[PDB]
């Protein structure tokens, strides 16, 4: 599929929509879009390997990750294929997406459609925090929103 | 129907738990094989039954119970999931398993409907942000014409009609050689207002839709694990 899109949603105020398009095959995506209600900062920002959500994050399964790599952040070379950092809400808790990657796809091995996109509580550390926690989630705490990435006109 | 193993994560930490959680399993209508492991905190169940009842079965006797896998005996083909919703009292959950390359268990239960037949459909696009408008069309990559699921010229995501029992739940397990799990990963599964007339309502929208009115709830066939992928 050359696009795709996310409806983010949760328990709480925080709430989004999120739009990906692959033109190059294997080329970048543009990944695009708002969340609101967040807090003010940097809000880690996630895709998981299932998209199955009809047990929250248990059926989601870990951070989607088919070279088996430890968690880094998106400009990191050991990564996983669903880490896409943070994205940063301003003082009103909108946050602008905005962002680029190679890693992702939407065809082939790194193929993130049918995925769970999961927008987290506090700041993904990058894999750089210093213990076991952070290379595997990133330290980010809990899901505020998330939805599956489905397949757009 | 065909056989299908669930791989639920139950918890258990005494040997009274592993014997409470096999016997509401074992003897029961449609359950081949049990296979409890402590250690693991698992139960694979070999079976005819809609996940949705043998979850039911293994949370009514006290503990939780979690399904974390699908698969039909040993390489997974490919298991997906639609949680329906939306704005409307309808609400449910319907599993996906490839069971060979050319065989596709469907199976579900949903909740908030009307007593009657209702159309089911896989939709072409996974786009939730009109909520079941923004899905576009029957999925259709074949450029046939809309039928029921006897009908070998019908839209690839034509899963003709669910019975909604009078306390408005839909029950449903069906096999369809048209349907691939990973041809639909990312598209929409929709339920509709009507029953589907499967092109044979002589109305123009018979052969496009089935004139089943408007769609009442729809979700994104999303990834989910086969046995032992989600640990
Ligand atoms: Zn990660
Ligand atoms: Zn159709």
């Amino acid at each position: 599929a050359t696009k795709a899109v996310c409806v983010l949603k949760g328990d709480g105020p925080v709430q989004g929509i999120i739009n990906f398009e692959q033109k190059e095959s294997n080329g970048p995506v543009k990944v695009w879009g708002s969340i609101k209600g967040l807090t003010e900062g940097l809000h880690g920002f996630h895709v998981h390997e299932f998209g199955d959500n009809t047990a929250g994050a248990t059926s989601a399964g870990p951070h989607f990750n088919p070279l088996s790599r430890k968690h880094g952040g998106p400009k990191d070379e050991e990564r996983h294929v669903g880490d896409l950092g943070n994205v940063t809400a301003d003082k009103d808790g909108v946050a602008d997406v905005s962002i680029e990657d190679s890693v992702i796809s939407l065809s082939g091995d790194h193929c993130i459609i049918g995925r769970t996109l999961v927008v987290h509580e506090k700041a993904d550390d990058l894999g750089k925090g210093g213990n076991e926690e952070s290379t595997k989630t990133g330290n980010a705490g809990s899901r505020l929103a998330a939805g599956v990435i489905g397949i757009a006109q | 129907g065909t056989l299908a193993t669930l791989e639920f994560a139950v918890q258990m930490t005494a040997q009274s738990a592993v014997d409470a959680v096999r016997k509401s399993l074992q003897g029961v209508a449609g359950v081949q094989d049990v296979e409890v492991h402590l250690e693991d905190q698992m139960v694979l169940v070999h079976t005819t039954l809609p996940s949705q009842e043998v979850q039911a079965l293994l949370e009514g006797t006290g503990r939780q119970a979690v399904l974390k896998g699908m698969g039909s005996g040993q390489q997974n083909l490919g298991a997906a999931v639609a949680i329906l919703g939306g704005p409307g009292t309808v609400q449910g959950v319907v599993r996906f398993l490839q069971l060979t390359p050319e065989r596709c268990l469907i199976e579900g239960t949903i909740d908030g409907l009307e007593p009657g037949l209702h159309g089911l459909h896989v939709h072409q696009y996974g786009d939730l942000t009109n909520n079941c408008n923004s899905c576009g069309n029957h999925f259709n990559p074949d450029g046939a014409s809309h039928g029921g699921p006897q009908d070998s010229d019908r839209h690839r995501g034509d899963l003709g009609n669910v019975r909604a029992d009078a306390d408005g739940r839909a029950i449903f397990r069906m096999e369809d050689e048209q349907l691939k799990v990973w041809d639909v990963i990312g598209r929409s599964l929709i339920i509709d207002e009507g029953e589907d007339d499967l092109g044979r309502g002589g109305h123009p929208l018979s052969k496009i839709t089935g004139n089943s009115g408007e769609r009442l709830a729809c979700g994104i066939i999303a990834r989910s694990a086969g046995l032992f992928q989600n640990p």
